[PDB]
């Protein structure tokens, strides 16, 4: 009975426009890639935190050194894993069961272990430094980016 | 059903199971890793007429 | 049903809808044309008509000749190779 | 009727210019729990107050 | 895929970008679109819509995404129609189980 | 490693701080303590039954 | 009870997977999105990030002389060999060259006949995965080099020309630091910005 | 005399000939053509009177039916007396009493019939259905509920639903017992048991909120535990029970189950159940979606009740107001009535009769039709001069000319803002807009208090040569303003002797003193109380003598 009067809330676009107008373009809150020659729409909106960072606990709340690059390498690894699953026909189904999902994940892990990583698809965001896999292995240890020999030995 | 907690839910892509997690034997996996669930798929509908029909000729056969 | 749900429901919010004050500022900028010292970036169709990668080689040859030291020549050569202009 | 409520609403709007977006944290649940003090080892003792 | 989307966008009157932090009235029948501005749950301007919240309709077509074969579908599998891709798809072909 | 099968924190609904507990009467204080002890006992018991 | 896995993350909310395992966590996020319908196979569009080696599911065309028009078929997996966004390279109806991995055949199918795996619902690029950006406390203290904003002129692998460069006082004094500008001073706010109209559709002004 | 009728044209002069100023306002393209869609007071009164007449006729019919059934019951009992009578006579009498709501007389007849063992499964179903009072439901639908099925279900509960629900439960239990005497599964699974369960749900639907809420979670679960196979009617009734309480998340899922597993068995009533639930839950967008799904199916054969439910839902959504930011202009939800002719055309295509709609709904349907259903023949003529000027005359006669392009001339102007960024430059106007003046208002805190009752403001015109300035200026006089010499311009009175005294003692000049002989002053009373309060603290201390007590004995002194 509280819905007799329809209250259309202020749209999220309206709220964002009001915030940016009050902050006078919100230069601090905008990403560093926004101040580049030709930024795309992806690097144009804001700096909201997305779900890509979930699951990586190496950096708790402040990556001191190279943890951000390690996380970028890990997320690109997962992107390539998703691409391999799409190619090989191991996409998630809407109504999977436990004995379905575990076996599917096992098969996908087989494919990932037997498929090499693609370094070309790696890209660098704003203010990030390019680091080689050899440098990352020497710094954080080879187990962070294990060779298949290390994987099967473990 | 209501007292133990159950509501009507059904969609196009919906499945119904009985859930029991695998018993964690005392080891590193049980100590640290999360439990592995186990879903036994069951029908979303139960036909009392067919159940009674099956029992009717399962009784007089003996 | 008159006002669409997609404009007031926050559940249907567009994740990548840029604000009105951002894109205009993005395209308003005119970055400096001296990305490299020897040549000028073209900003107008007339400058594009005059500009050519092969023609930049002549100016780089002149600057290389004007350079008196091999390290300076090497730096200019590195700049030329990074620009990708023709080497002759 | 005096409109002081509208005055304070406009003052809130003015302060909205100065305020900034808080850092919600990379892991949202972890950050919120760290604020709450629930997770193991993250409990912070309340400050000691000089008695009257 | 914004993180904590339900709590930030559909749960917070500030959409995560408004810092909500004369005294407020004790017993006030405030307007549906306003508030006393005491805390986040009572902002000066209310953003959350009073109506119901419905997620956008999925853009994935289920007529071309074959799902797992439910145990309930097996009984009518002999009495059900399907396309050749449905019968011979890479994952869970239905003709095999129909013969089994 | 530190916690393996330990019970979670027995969160009690309607937990009040000292600034509110000051105005509780004697029987109100006893009732609040009874509520807290019953709640934590039930939480620990259900965890033991689950384990 | 639902608090079985609270020992995995004491204090934080209980979860049915491994939070420490990053790839498993991302996989579980993928599972929940596909279950909620935010991800799935949807008909492709030109604006989507179609490129070489993009996993798409296309309907296999059947070639028959009896049929004047093209014959559709079962939608199965394919790999995009090449796709020209240029209208002068593929006019209407534009086609995308695909290779079917089941047998290895290579064909060209119309874009309307290609089903791509979306990741969101509203994005112009539904196939490109979202990317998170690092948080910086000194938000307004960042700097950008106008000469080389993308740091494309980095040394990368060292070559034999590098060793001959002599370090001096003039070399130490860097023109890069002279050219570097602040993000605040890159842009100027004007009265046109102050009076800018809404790019979206306002609800009520 | 009207204060809105002002001079649109200037006083005749040579400016009208020697200047290029236009003599008429340019046409406003956004303002729509004025058309007639109103109702006169006598027409509204006549409509209300006719509705009252039909309602009282229906009530009279219900009263005569009740009188007939009561007379039949009394004469049947008196005539039969000791003599035996066939059981079917008492069975139909009890059914009629239950249908008319006389459960008090219905109960003993059913009890004695059951004890005589003359009631079967079909008769038990009949009695349980009759407990729902279909005749009383129809009467209340016509009279009190205004032909609203939801309101009928909401109002039948107040007709002693709980007692009737308990009686229905008892009848269901005894019906099960009497059905068990017709091996370990026959009483549970049979057609009669399912029919009786459906009857029980149907009669519980009309009881209070507690019973309708208990239907889907108690009755359905008990049926499942007993093992009675449900039917499409059972699913319909549980859907209606879930819909009446506003819980549509499950009412949609159960229909999804019906469409998935038990397709080609769904009847029409599911769609009206969903429509009723959405209307109760204020989900008009989903109600429209379901209506479109129904009009695409076309096999459920949308009933007049379904069409009436959808029309009532859309009209309620039309009458629902929005919040203040959307209410600054005219209300925007009135546009929802424009969909009514589309629904009527779709009903014509579907074959749903138009007249089967309730007259209460038809009045509002005709209102929305006269507001949004102009024909082409009348559209060829509604744009003229006579009609628009007649509308102007009507507005002038009713004294509402604030929203007419021709008759409204605006005089107030809003100047620019001196920006502090560079105050050297002066600003000139480049356009002109007719802003509704609430866009740029004086904020409240720099405004006089409420500016409406305290001050009366009239916007008149100067009679002197303006030479540049506000030709139309407003005067702002206080409501309580009086002439500075009002004392001698008004007749002298008793209060003139109090001239200049800041706080006069009116009690001395008071008149009540002489008329009441027991006069007493509240001022004197409070003065006495204050004096006593001062006396309380004016007590003072007292010199107290001290006696040493260092030793063991307490030293005692005399006087």
């Amino acid at each position: 009975t509280e819905r007799n009067t329809i209250h259309y809330g202020v749209p999220i676009q309206q709220i964002v426009d009001e915030f940016v107008f009050r902050h006078r373009n919100a230069r601090g809150e905008r990403p560093l890639d926004y101040f580049k020659p030709f930024p795309n729409f992806r690097a144009l909106r804001l700096n909201r935190m997305y779900r890509d960072v979930e699951g990586f606990s190496l950096m708790k709340q402040r990556p001191e050194f190279l943890e951000w690059e390690l996380f970028t390498r890990y997320r690109q690894h997962h992107q390539q894993r998703r691409r391999l699953a799409l190619l090989h026909g191991l996409e998630p189904v809407a109504n999977e069961t436990a004995q379905e999902r575990d076996t599917r994940r096992h098969r996908l892990d087989e494919i990932c272990e037997r498929t090499p990583f693609d370094e070309r698809e790696m890209r660098v965001n704003d203010d990030e430094m390019r680091v080689s896999v050899e440098t990352l292995r020497s710094w954080f240890g080879v187990y962070m980016l294990p060779s298949p020999t290390v994987v099967n030995a473990v | 059903a209501r007292e133990e907690g159950y509501v009507f839910h059904h969609s196009n892509s919906s499945r119904f199971v009985e859930e029991t997690y695998r018993h964690p034997g005392e080891s590193l996996q049980s100590r640290y890793l999360a439990l592995q669930p186990l879903h036994t798929e069951v029908s979303a509908k139960e036909d009392f007429q067919r159940l009674y029909y099956q029992a009717q000729k399962h009784h007089k056969q003996q | 049903a008159n006002i669409p749900r997609s404009v007031w429901d926050p559940a249907q919010h567009n994740p990548n809808w840029s604000d009105s004050y951002g894109h205009d500022i993005t395209n308003r900028r005119a970055w400096p044309a001296r990305k490299w010292t020897v040549g000028l970036e073209p900003c107008t169709p007339r400058e594009w008509l005059q500009f050519s990668h092969r023609n930049l080689a002549y100016a780089y040859n002149g600057a290389l000749r004007a350079c008196h030291s091999l390290p300076s020549m090497l730096l200019l050569y590195k700049e030329m190779k990074q620009r990708g202009v023709k080497v002759d | 009727t005096h409109g002081l409520r509208e005055k304070e609403k406009h003052d809130f709007t003015i302060l909205q210019r100065t305020v900034r977006i808080p850092f919600q944290g990379y892991d949202m649940d972890r950050f919120l729990a760290q604020q709450k003090g629930t997770p193991y080892g993250a409990q912070q003792l309340p400050p000691n107050v000089v008695p009257s | 895929q914004l993180q904590a989307q339900d709590r930030i966008i559909c749960g917070t009157h500030g959409a995560g970008i408004v810092a909500h932090q004369a005294p407020a009235a004790d017993l006030s029948r405030t307007k549906p679109h306003e508030g006393t501005g005491t805390s986040e749950r009572d902002p000066y301007i209310r953003t959350l819509h009073n109506q119901r919240s419905a997620a956008p309709e999925s853009s994935v077509s289920q007529s071309h995404t074959v799902n797992a074969p439910t145990v309930d579908e097996c009984e009518m599998l002999a009495e059900r129609w399907g396309t050749m891709n449905y019968w011979h798809n890479d994952t869970f072909p239905r003709l095999v189980v129909f013969l089994k | 490693n530190h916690v393996v099968g330990r019970a979670p924190e027995p969160v009690v609904p309607h937990e009040q701080p000292q600034e509110v507990l000051r105005h509780f009467s004697a029987e109100e204080r006893a009732m609040y303590e009874q509520h807290v002890k019953e709640q934590t006992s039930r939480q620990l018991g259900e965890w033991e039954r689950a384990m | 009870p639902r608090n079985l896995n609270h020992a995995l993350n004491y204090g934080i909310a209980n979860y049915a997977y491994n939070r420490g395992n990053y790839v498993e966590t991302q996989d579980s996020i993928w599972e929940e999105q596909t279950a909620s319908g935010q991800e799935g196979w949807s008909p492709a569009t030109h604006a989507d990030g179609l490129r070489e080696g993009l996993p798409v599911r296309a309907r296999r065309p059947i070639f028959s002389s009896s049929a004047e028009q093209r014959i559709a078929g079962g939608p199965q997996r394919a790999v995009i060999i090449q796709y020209h966004h240029q209208p002068f390279f593929n006019p209407e109806p534009r086609l995308v060259k695909v290779a079917f991995q089941c047998d290895g055949t290579i064909m060209e199918v119309p874009i309307s006949d290609v089903m791509i795996w979306q990741r969101r619902y509203h994005g112009p690029e539904r196939t490109v995965g979202d990317e998170s950006r690092r948080y910086n406390p000194a938000a307004m203290r960042r700097y950008v080099d106008v000469t080389d904003p993308f740091n494309e002129k980095t040394s990368n692998t060292e070559h034999f020309l590098d060793k001959y460069e002599p370090k001096r006082n003039a070399d130490t004094v860097a023109d890069k630091y002279r050219t570097t500008k602040q993000i605040t001073e890159i842009d100027k706010w004007t009265r046109y910005d102050s009076a800018r109209a809404d790019n979206y559709r306002p609800l009520s002004i | 005399m009207l204060s809105q009728n002002v001079a649109k044209t200037t006083v005749p002069s040579y400016y009208m000939i020697r200047t290029n100023l236009p003599h008429r306002k340019p046409q406003n393209q956004w303002e729509g053509v004025y058309y007639y869609s109103g109702i006169t007071k006598r027409q509204r009164h006549l409509i209300l009177l006719h509705r009252k007449r039909e309602r009282e006729a229906h009530m009279r019919s219900f009263n005569i039916s009740r009188a007939s059934v009561l007379q039949r019951l009394e004469q049947l009992s008196g005539d039969r007396k000791q003599e035996s009578l066939p059981p079917h006579v008492r069975l139909d009498l009890a059914v009629r009493l239950a249908q008319h709501g006389l459960y008090q007389q219905a109960t003993p007849i059913v009890d004695e019939l059951h004890h005589q063992k003359a009631l079967h499964a079909g008769h038990y179903a009949l009695l349980i259905n009759a407990l729902a009072c279909p005749r009383l439901g129809q009467r209340i639908l016509h009279c009190d509920a205004q032909c609203d099925p939801a309101l009928t279900y909401k109002l039948l509960g107040d007709e002693n639903g709980e007692e009737r629900a308990q009686e229905a439960y008892r009848w269901f239990d005894l019906a099960l017992t009497s059905l068990a005497v017709d091996v370990p599964y026959l009483p549970q699974g049979t057609a009669a048991a399912s029919h009786i369960t459906n009857a029980l749900m149907r009669t519980l639907l009309t009881c209070g909120y507690t019973h309708v809420a208990a239907i889907p979670d108690s009755v359905y679960d008990r049926m499942g535990s007993m093992g009675i196979s449900p039917t499409i009617s059972t699913y319909e009734l549980v859907m209606l029970a879930l819909s009446l309480q506003g819980n549509m998340v499950e009412a949609e899922s159960i229909l999804s189950f019906l469409r998935s597993h038990h397709s080609e068995h769904i009847t029409v009533e599911s769609f009206n159940a969903l429509l009723l639930g959405h209307r109760e839950a204020r989900q008009f967008d989903c109600c429209d979606a379901i209506w479109q799904e129904l009009v695409d199916r076309r096999w459920p054969r949308a009933s007049p009740l379904t069409a009436e439910l959808y029309l009532r839902s859309i009209m309620d959504h039309a009458n629902t107001p929005t919040s203040e930011p959307l209410q600054s202009f005219a209300n925007i939800n009135v546009v929802e009535k424009k969909k009514v002719p589309l629904v009527l055309a779709q009903m014509d295509e579907l074959g749903v009769p138009r007249t089967h709609l309730s007259r209460v709904l038809m009045d509002e349907v005709e209102d929305s039709l006269r507001k949004f259903q102009t024909y082409r023949s009348r559209f060829y003529e509604w744009g003229r001069a006579v009609k628009q000027f007649d509308f102007i005359e009507f507005r002038r006669r009713n004294g509402w000319l604030y929203d007419l392009h021709l008759m409204k001339c605006t005089t107030k102007q809003v100047g620019p803002l001196r920006d502090f960024n560079d105050p050297d430059a002066v600003q000139g106007a480049v356009a002109t807009a007719e802003i509704p003046a609430f866009f740029n208002e004086r904020p409240a805190w720099e405004r006089p208090p409420l500016e409406e009752t305290l001050y009366v403001t009239t916007n008149k015109e100067r009679y002197d040569d303006v030479r540049g300035g506000d030709i139309y200026y407003d005067d702002t006089r206080g409501l309580h303003d009086r002439s500075p010499t009002w004392m001698n311009e008004v007749p002298e009175t008793r209060y003139d002797r109090l001239y200049g005294v800041n706080h006069p003692d009116i009690a001395k000049i008071g008149i009540r003193r002489h008329l009441n002989v027991e006069y007493v002053n509240r001022k004197e009373v409070v003065e006495r109380d204050a004096a006593l309060m001062k006396k309380t603290l004016s007590s003072g201390r007292r010199l107290r003598h001290r006696v040493e007590s260092s030793r063991t004995h307490r030293n005692a002194g005399s006087l």
